[PDB]
């Protein structure tokens, strides 16, 4: 949900490394774990 | 029919006993999923914050000595932005798991300040910028504080790689629980209990709980085995919280430490150099919460059962075949072990 | 409508040197960026009002510093981009998204 009710929000979309995470060490994802939107509530 | 053992009339055919049997499936899978929830939010709710609030502490680290740099050793700046964010971007990527060597991260950092050091602040006046590198290791230069770093940070950086290591795991053996497959021969007793009685009629008939019983300890005796490795886990992760948030804060006097131990032999260095050249709470109430679910995997059938409409009292009850007065009476699971053998020596070697 | 000359192109930080991002529209009497969804202050702007050649009509450049603690600062979902809108006495345009990246 957008944090601030009146202008600029802020949406977040999680993305974790789990399903396989790494063992006995395997590369690890590549790239980004979270997203961020700027959102007019 | 190949699951509701007909002894007198039935009112279902055999697709209706597919349909049973995958409703049995779901069912199963509901049950399981509402055993496992609180568990796995509980962890993902942990592994997200414990991650945030380490993220927190390396900027604030990353924010301290880019500060200090800018108050103490303006001459050194733009560069010591450069090697301070390369060194805390390989710290946070070391946090986070990837293949970072922290040996390499400290010398690196020094081989990057030395040159700076020596062209701004003992010797003012590209090509040579090699040979300074090289004579900071040939001359050491920074003296014990290279290594008393290395190790400081990467006593610190391991164990928390490993709790995070163990939360994410921790996270995929939870959800995997509520994904687990049973035998066909489970499929059709789950069958029988649950929906057969409907088959024969009867509307509000509950199976007995003896059979319940059987039927779970008959289908769960490889899940029940987990329960050794899952108290072993609970109990190493309790073994490695009693580290880090310390170690990175104090960081900027001792690198500050060894700028000034660098400038103090100025003297013999630059004619030798021109000549050759709330956190502990919260993994406290985190430990305390998760001994809770100690006995999750062995209290599982007695949730599956005790959350399954049964007939308690084992009078007037469905016993699979017919109501009764009184009743008479590896792969995926593997590879959860293994990985929770894995994680458990992990832990333990740590602490 | 306000039509580009010198639209945006993607910058890329090297050696924590700030490069500026140039805009360059006619006719335009107001240039603004927006950086990742919203404006940026008018302090980072930096105006020049020119007259073309070609034609005579007002011609408006503005520049604005791009740091690399910006960059690196930003924590958003995509790459950190920057648009420029012009203002005509008819309406308003955008220009290309440069994405300026920490390379
Ligand atoms: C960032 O730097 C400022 C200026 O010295 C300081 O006040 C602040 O505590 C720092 N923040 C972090 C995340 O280190
Ligand atoms: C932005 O600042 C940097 C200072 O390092 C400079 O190199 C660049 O040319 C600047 N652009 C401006 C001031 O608009």
């Amino acid at each position: 949900a957008c944090n601030v009710r009146c202008g600029r929000g802020w949406q977040k979309r999680s993305r974790t490394c789990t399903n396989p995470a790494p063992l006995n060490g395997g590369a690890f994802c590549e790239g980004m774990s979270v997203q961020k939107i700027t959102c007019t509530a | 029919l190949q699951v509701c053992l007909p002894k007198g009339p039935t009112c279902c055919s055999r697709k209706m006993e597919e349909k049973y049997q995958l409703t049995a499936r779901l069912n199963m899978e509901q049950l399981l999923q509402s055993a496992s929830m609180e568990l796995k939010f509980l962890i993902i709710q942990n592994a997200a914050v414990f991650q945030e609030a380490f993220e927190i502490v390396v900027r604030h680290a990353k924010n301290y000595t880019n500060a200090m740099f800018k108050n103490n050793y303006p001459s050194l700046t733009p560069q010591a932005f450069e090697f301070v964010g390369e060194f805390f971007t390989d710290v946070s990527l070391y946090i986070l798991g990837s293949d970072i060597n922290v040996d390499d991260m400290v010398n690196e950092l020094f081989d990057s300040l030395f040159p700076v050091i020596y062209t701004q602040m003992m010797n003012p006046g590209l090509d040579i910028n090699e040979c300074l590198r090289g004579a900071r290791r040939d001359l050491k230069v920074f003296g014990s504080f290279p290594k008393l770093i290395m190790t400081q940070v990467s006593k610190s950086l391991q164990v928390t790689r490993i709790f995070l290591q163990a939360l994410n795991l921790g996270i995929e053996v939870i959800n995997t629980t509520d994904h687990l497959k049973f035998s066909k021969d489970c499929g059709r007793m789950l069958t029988r209990m649950w929906y057969c009685s409907y088959c024969q009629g009867l509307m509000m008939v509950k199976p007995c709980g003896g059979y319940c019983n059987v039927v779970m300890q008959g289908c769960m005796a490889g899940v029940v085995e987990i329960d050794k490795y899952w108290r072993e886990y609970i109990l190493s992760l309790e073994e490695l919280v009693n580290d880090m948030e310390n170690v990175l804060l104090g960081l900027f006097s001792t690198i500050h430490d060894s700028i000034q131990y660098v400038q103090k032999n100025g003297g013999k260095l630059t004619t030798t150099i021109g000549k050759l050249c709330t956190l502990s709470s919260r993994r406290r109430e985190l430990i305390q919460k998760l001994k809770s679910f100690i006995n999750f995997y062995s209290a599982l059938p007695g949730y599956i059962c005790s959350h399954s409409p049964v007939a308690e009292n084992d009078t007037l009850c469905w016993n699979g075949q017919e109501l009764v007065e009184r009743y008479s009476q590896e792969p995926v699971v593997s590879q959860i072990i293994d990985k929770l053998k894995h994680i458990n020596q992990l832990l333990r070697t740590m602490s | 409508l306000p039509h580009f000359i010198e639209e945006p192109e993607d910058a890329y930080i090297i050696k924590s040197n700030p490069i500026a991002l140039r805009c360059k529209a006619r006719p335009a009497m107001q240039i603004f960026f927006k950086c990742n969804g919203e404006w940026v202050h008018q302090n980072e702007h930096v105006s020049e009002e020119s007259l073309d050649e070609s034609s005579g009509l007002k011609v408006r450049e503005v520049f604005i510093n791009v740091t690399r603690q910006q960059v690196e600062d930003f924590h958003g979902p995509e790459d950190y981009w920057c648009q420029c809108v012009a203002w005509s006495h008819l309406g308003t345009s955008k220009s290309r998204k440069a994405s300026v990246r920490i390379a």
